[PDB]
RNA sequence: UAAUUAAUAUAUAUCAAUAAUAAAUUAAAUUAAUCUAUUAGUCAGAAAUGGAUGCCAGCCGUUGCGGUAAUUUCUAUGCUUUUAAAUAU
């Protein structure tokens, strides 16, 4: 999953920040999952990897 | 036909005209002969043995 | 071993059944998954593999 | 599930009624417009009970009786049945 | 007496594989740090 | 034995099993779930010692290994003396 | 809601006649070239598969081994004529290179080069020149590097072969094969290719075609893609020549133990040496030294032009023998157990003291006594699981296994009729009339051997009449139809058929759409062709074991059917796997 | 156990008995776009079923008897 | 059969199969 | 066994039919009675 | 010994009694008799573009949509489905 989540630094500034969930996975017995919220998709993907 | 025994000359298929034939089943299609060569040949063998 | 004094063979004193002479090598076999057109796996003539 | 809503189908999953009254309501904000109410009638054992239901029907030449069915929620609060056809 | 046969057991999943041992995993497999003594 | 001299132009490219397939970009069903769902009827290895008539596990890997050799040129060249 | 409320049901399109016609069909103007002879169906103009054989139910095909030369008309075939072996040019090449020793010539070795040889084969002294290669190594290396400078093409040019004369000689040379020939090629196949097979890599398809110097489709993008590719590793992490090179456990040899150890006394004596003996030999671990011996007893026999013993494996392994055999009668299924489905009882510490001390405490009048190979065996279960496979000795020593014997099918006197030839019409008529009787004694599947037991009194009554008006009792058959049908299958021997299988599964469960049953060429169900003889016929009957069903059938029917996935509303449950169903049908003339 | 190790048994299937050895190659549809993926963007990690095929990115490919206790690679 | 041979992969000389005249 | 025993014997029709398909088939390394010569095979062998 | 060469009863009822019975290509080892047989979606989640409409009309399993550019209304056309239907109770 993908979702959006506002974080807010000050009064006015508001970021967009989003946040993923996912699971790493091989047949072979060995498997992981992870989430996170980072700024960007990628970013949040990479990070959750 | 080696596999059928039906007359090459007068017969076009595998179990035309064959009351227990297993070549041609309900809603299923008719086969062409089957030539003699190597492959029928050891076949009967096979059976032989 | 009527009277218990055998020593035992039992099933629990077996190992692993080894494979002593290894089959053949198992070619891979053409499914209709495998074709080298996306079109011959259509959604209007193929359903799956086999 | 909410099976106090079903109150006059009176166990069955459709009803038929008589058409009285067609009058319209505005909907709980912020859903603004016009939704069209019908104002039926139907009897049950001897006892005439007054029906009120949501018309999303296709009203055609002039007819009388309707077809009652039981929904999900709407944008009007209050009224629970539905109108299937007309008669 | 075990009617469910171990010779049908599991769900296909179509196209995802998984492994299986054939005896014991994979790890236990070669020994040879107690048969070439290496340890401490 | 059985010979003629005889020109053949184009032979197929090697059945090393993997080449880089046809791409696309969108594809009929986009419904991958279909992948995983996919189930079929058993495929049983082996019924009653396993005769048959047509010889069919030794005839077919024969056929594979025969044209596999052809491609490999017998393996012949490709290990040294170790 | 209501979807039909203020529209009817849409008809919009509804035989979607933009799918029925292309409005370009067809003609009596089909070209010949690019149709079938019989502009039945159109050519297929992508390149050449090799393994089309395995598709199409064409029998020209197995009367030759490569693929072009199945493909080949008759009236071309005509034209090759018979000639000798080496005039096949490439048979020729194969006879000057390959075979001819005497026409190699070696560099020859200086006197100061042979004697530092000599004396470097004779005694070895530490940090010498590590090379020292003997001229066997040399020698092969230049016939190994021979066949890698051998190139294919136009032989008016500089090339020896045309690549058709090579697969020419290769198919005249695979046709050729004998047994033990074909078995020398798979061995070599095994050894050599199939390890390759299994390392292969993308990386590799450019070298993999500079084998046979045949030009690849895409040949400068993958030049420029594996250029990058290997560009990232060692050159010699690359190349294929070299990832076979280690292999673990070095302190035994595979090329050592081609001599079988002690050959030159277990041969002659084979059962004074019980396993046991040679075993001490090796100090490797039981299941693997065990496997070594069953191996050395092969390479010797083959050796020695005999044939082996093939109960061998059978005898050394008996333990694990019975132990699937029990396995596969217990859990219903044909294989070798593996490890997940042994039990999980744990035993104690001391589990094995009785067996200890009973071990410890033995004694033998000879050695023979001590290890014969048949200990494992007590009861006549262990015999019966011993022996299940050789239907020699089953036959002999199980005779009553067999049944041979039944109760016979005897005619029962006749009540009489008073009413005389009135009505002697009646019992006479059109039909057989069963019956069997029932009560509180009788038709309990629980007691039915009891009940069918010819010994027993209170034994279970039927009667039938004939259509003339005689009664008899029933045949066996008859008897059991009338109890809930029995499923005999026993998997401890050879695997009985199963039901639900490829070729099993009728259409309609298997498929849920109507696939025609031609005898020829099922790809669906991966076959080539079927010659259908009668079932049971021509294998042996012993082989025949039984049927079970006795499990659900998943890709038919499967218990708490539920939706995989309830939102998109497309996918149901797994059962329900299908082809879509296309806008309005259109059916097209087939006798074609 | 002497020579390369023991293979690497997979099964696309029922059981191990009831399934073929073989995952199923790169003529899949399924697989297409996620190996287009993988082919041009390598070296970030990508999304698919494509994982399950035969052909992937890493030098070793997977199909039968692969030796994966082998000393090499 | 024997066809596949000698033809040139990308070349399909007569996609159409119509002659005409 | 039936053989040494006298069960089975090798009769003149057998031995020679048998004779009559050794000859009449392909021997693998040389030429068998009933192989047909080709006149053509001059192309390559050099002689008619 | 009314009758068993019988199970057929035409068009009625009550409360039952599950019929879309290979729902789509090679044909029925008949006795050819009953039947001419279709729906859904198209924001989220398989599947979209024109045209209107402008907090209106309407959608609503549910978060919710509709403020002149609505992938959520209406209409037209295509396109999507794992094919005894949607919907209501
Ligand atoms: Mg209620
Ligand atoms: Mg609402
Ligand atoms: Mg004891
Ligand atoms: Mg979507
Ligand atoms: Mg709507
Ligand atoms: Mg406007
Ligand atoms: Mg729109
Ligand atoms: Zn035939």
């Amino acid at each position: 999953a993908y979702d959006m989540r506002v974080v807010k630094f000050s009064p006015k500034d508001h970021r967009q920040w989003i946040y993923c969930v996912l699971y790493v996975g091989s047949g072979k017995g060995i498997a992981g999952w992870g989430r996170a919220v980072a700024p960007s998709t990628q970013e949040a993907k990479k990070e959750a990897i | 036909c080696p596999r059928c025994s039906l007359p090459y000359s007068t017969t076009r298929y595998c179990g035309e005209g064959d009351v227990d034939t297993p070549f041609r089943k309900h809603r299923g299609r008719w086969a062409p002969h089957q030539k003699w060569g190597r492959e029928w040949y050891d076949v009967v063998a096979r059976r032989a043995e | 071993y009527a009277r218990g004094q055998h020593p035992s063979y039992d099933m629990v004193y077996a190992g692993p059944m080894p494979e002593i002479f290894p089959m053949r090598r198992d070619f891979r076999k053409p499914t209709r998954w495998d074709f080298h057109d996306i079109e011959k796996q259509g959604k209007y003539r193929t359903s799956g593999p086999y | 599930l909410f099976f106090l809503r079903m109150w006059f189908l009176y166990g069955c999953c459709l009803r038929f009624v008589l058409f009285v009254l067609c009058y319209y309501m505005s909907p709980r904000l912020p859903s603004s417009g016009n939704r069209r109410v019908l104002y039926a009638v139907f009897y049950l054992y001897n006892f005439v009970w007054m029906l009120r239901c949501f018309f999303c029907c296709f009203i055609g030449l002039v007819m009388s009786l309707f077809i009652i069915e039981g929904g999900g929620f709407v944008d009007l609060p209050g009224v629970k049945y539905y109108t299937r056809i007309v008669s | 007496k075990n009617l469910n046969s171990w010779y049908t057991k599991g769900t296909m999943r179509g196209g995802v594989p998984r492994i299986y041992y054939a005896w014991m995993r994979p790890g236990s497999f070669t020994r040879r740090r107690f048969e070439k003594m290496r340890n401490p | 034995m059985k010979y003629a001299d005889l020109e053949l132009t184009t032979r197929g490219e090697f059945p090393h099993g993997m080449k880089e397939p046809a791409f696309v970009k969108k594809l009929d069903q986009n419904i991958p779930w279909y992948f995983s769902t996919y189930r079929s009827m058993y495929h049983w290895p082996i019924t009653g010692d396993n005769w048959s008539d047509l010889n069919e596990a030794e005839k077919h890997h024969d056929l594979h290994m025969f044209y596999t050799l052809a491609w490999w040129k017998l393996g012949e060249g490709i290990f040294g003396v170790d | 809601r209501y979807p039909f409320n203020k529209r009817g049901p849409r008809e919009h399109k509804s035989w979607k006649h933009h799918v029925l016609t292309e409005p370009p069909k067809p003609l009596q103007w089909r070209d010949p070239k690019v149709w079938t002879r019989d502009l039945s169906v159109m050519k297929s103009f992508d390149a050449p598969q090799w393994d089309l054989w395995q598709s199409r139910p064409r029998s020209e095909d197995m009367d030759e081994a490569l693929q072009p030369f199945m493909d080949m008309p008759k009236s071309l075939k005509d034209r090759r004529y018979d000639i000798p072996w080496w005039a096949n040019p490439f048979g020729a090449w194969y006879l000057q290179n390959i075979l001819s020793l005497e026409l190699l010539k070696l560099k020859s070795k200086t006197n100061a080069e042979k004697i530092a040889t000599y004396r470097s084969y004779m005694r070895s002294l530490a940090s010498g020149k590590d090379n020292t290669m003997s001229d066997d190594d040399v020698i092969r290396n230049i016939i190994k590097e021979r066949w890698k400078t051998l190139e294919f093409g136009d032989r008016n040019a500089g090339y020896p072969c045309t690549f058709g004369d090579y697969i020419q000689f290769l198919n005249e040379w695979f046709k050729s094969l004998d047994e033990e020939g074909m078995q020398r090629l798979r061995e070599h196949f095994d050894r050599r290719i199939r390890p390759l097979l299994a390392v292969m890599s993308p990386v590799d398809i450019l070298w993999l075609e500079a084998l046979t110097q045949n030009s690849p489709h895409n040949k400068e993008q993958l030049q420029r893609k594996i250029a990058f590719q290997t560009s990232l590793g060692t050159p010699e992490f690359f190349d294929m020549s070299k990832r076979l090179r280690y292999e673990i456990n070095e302190d035994y040899k595979v090329r050592d133990e081609l001599g079988p150890e002690l050959f030159a006394l277990w041969s002659k004596a084979p059962e004074r040496w019980p396993p046991e003996r040679l075993s001490k030999m090796y100090g490797l671990d039981f299941t693997l030294v065990r496997k070594i011996l069953v191996w050395h007893h092969f390479k010797a026999c083959y050796d020695a032009c005999v044939e082996p013993d093939w109960s061998l494996p059978k005898r050394l392994f008996a333990l694990e023998w019975i132990r699937d055999v029990r396995a596969r009668k217990h859990g219903l299924f044909y294989g070798k157990m593996r490890f997940a489905e042994q039990k999980i009882t744990f035993y104690s510490d001391r589990f094995l003291f009785r067996d200890l001390v009973n071990r410890r405490e033995a004694s033998y009048a000879n050695v023979w006594e001590m290890d014969d190979p048949y200990r494992f065996l007590q009861t006549e279960q262990d015999y019966e699981d011993y022996w299940g496979d050789n239907y020699d000795v089953y036959r002999r020593m199980f005779p009553e296994m067999i049944g041979r014997t039944g109760e016979p099918v005897q005619q029962y006197g006749q009540m009489p009729i008073w009413a005389g030839p009135h009505r002697q019409h009646a019992n006479k008529s059109e039909h057989n009339w069963m019956f069997a009787e029932i009560g509180v004694n009788v038709g309990h599947e629980a007691l039915k051997k009891l009940e069918l037991d010819p010994t027993n009194e209170k034994r279970r009554r039927f009667v039938i009449r004939q259509p003339d008006g005689t009664l008899r009792s029933a045949k066996m058959s008859e008897m059991r139809a009338w109890y809930w049908k029995e499923e005999w299958a026993d998997f401890r021997f050879w695997a009985p058929q199963m039901e639900w299988g490829i070729e099993n599964t009728p259409s309609q469960e298997q498929y849920q759409e109507h696939v025609p049953d031609t005898t020829d060429a099922d790809f669906r169900k991966q076959r080539r062709i079927q010659s259908r003889p009668v079932k049971w016929f021509y294998e042996s009957h012993y082989t025949r074991t039984g049927s079970f069903a006795g499990f659900q059938p998943l890709r038919f029917m499967q218990r708490r059917t539920e939706r995989e996935v309830r939102w998109p509303d497309v996918i149901n449950a797994a059962v329900q796997i299908q082809k879509r169903k296309p806008a309005a049908y259109i059916f097209k003339a087939i006798p074609e | 156990e002497l020579q390369r190790g023991p293979k690497l048994t997979e099964f696309v299937g029922h059981n191990p008995r009831n399934g073929t050895p073989w995952r199923f190659s790169q003529n899949t549809k399924y697989f297409r776009i996620g190996i287009w993926r993988d082919t041009i963007r390598r070296n970030d990690m990508n999304e698919g079923l494509h994982a399950h095929s035969s052909w992937q990115k890493s030098p070793q490919q997977s199909v039968p008897e692969v030796r994966f206790l082998a000393p090499y690679p | 059969e024997y066809y596949r041979w000698f033809i040139q992969p990308g070349r399909h000389p007569n996609p159409s199969g119509l002659t005409l005249n | 066994v039936e053989y040494l025993t006298g069960d089975i014997t090798i009769t003149t029709v057998m031995q020679e039919s048998y004779d009559a398909l050794l000859d009449t088939t392909p021997h693998p390394h040389l030429l068998t009675n009933g192989f047909t010569l080709e006149s053509d095979a001059a192309k390559y062998t050099g002689e008619v």
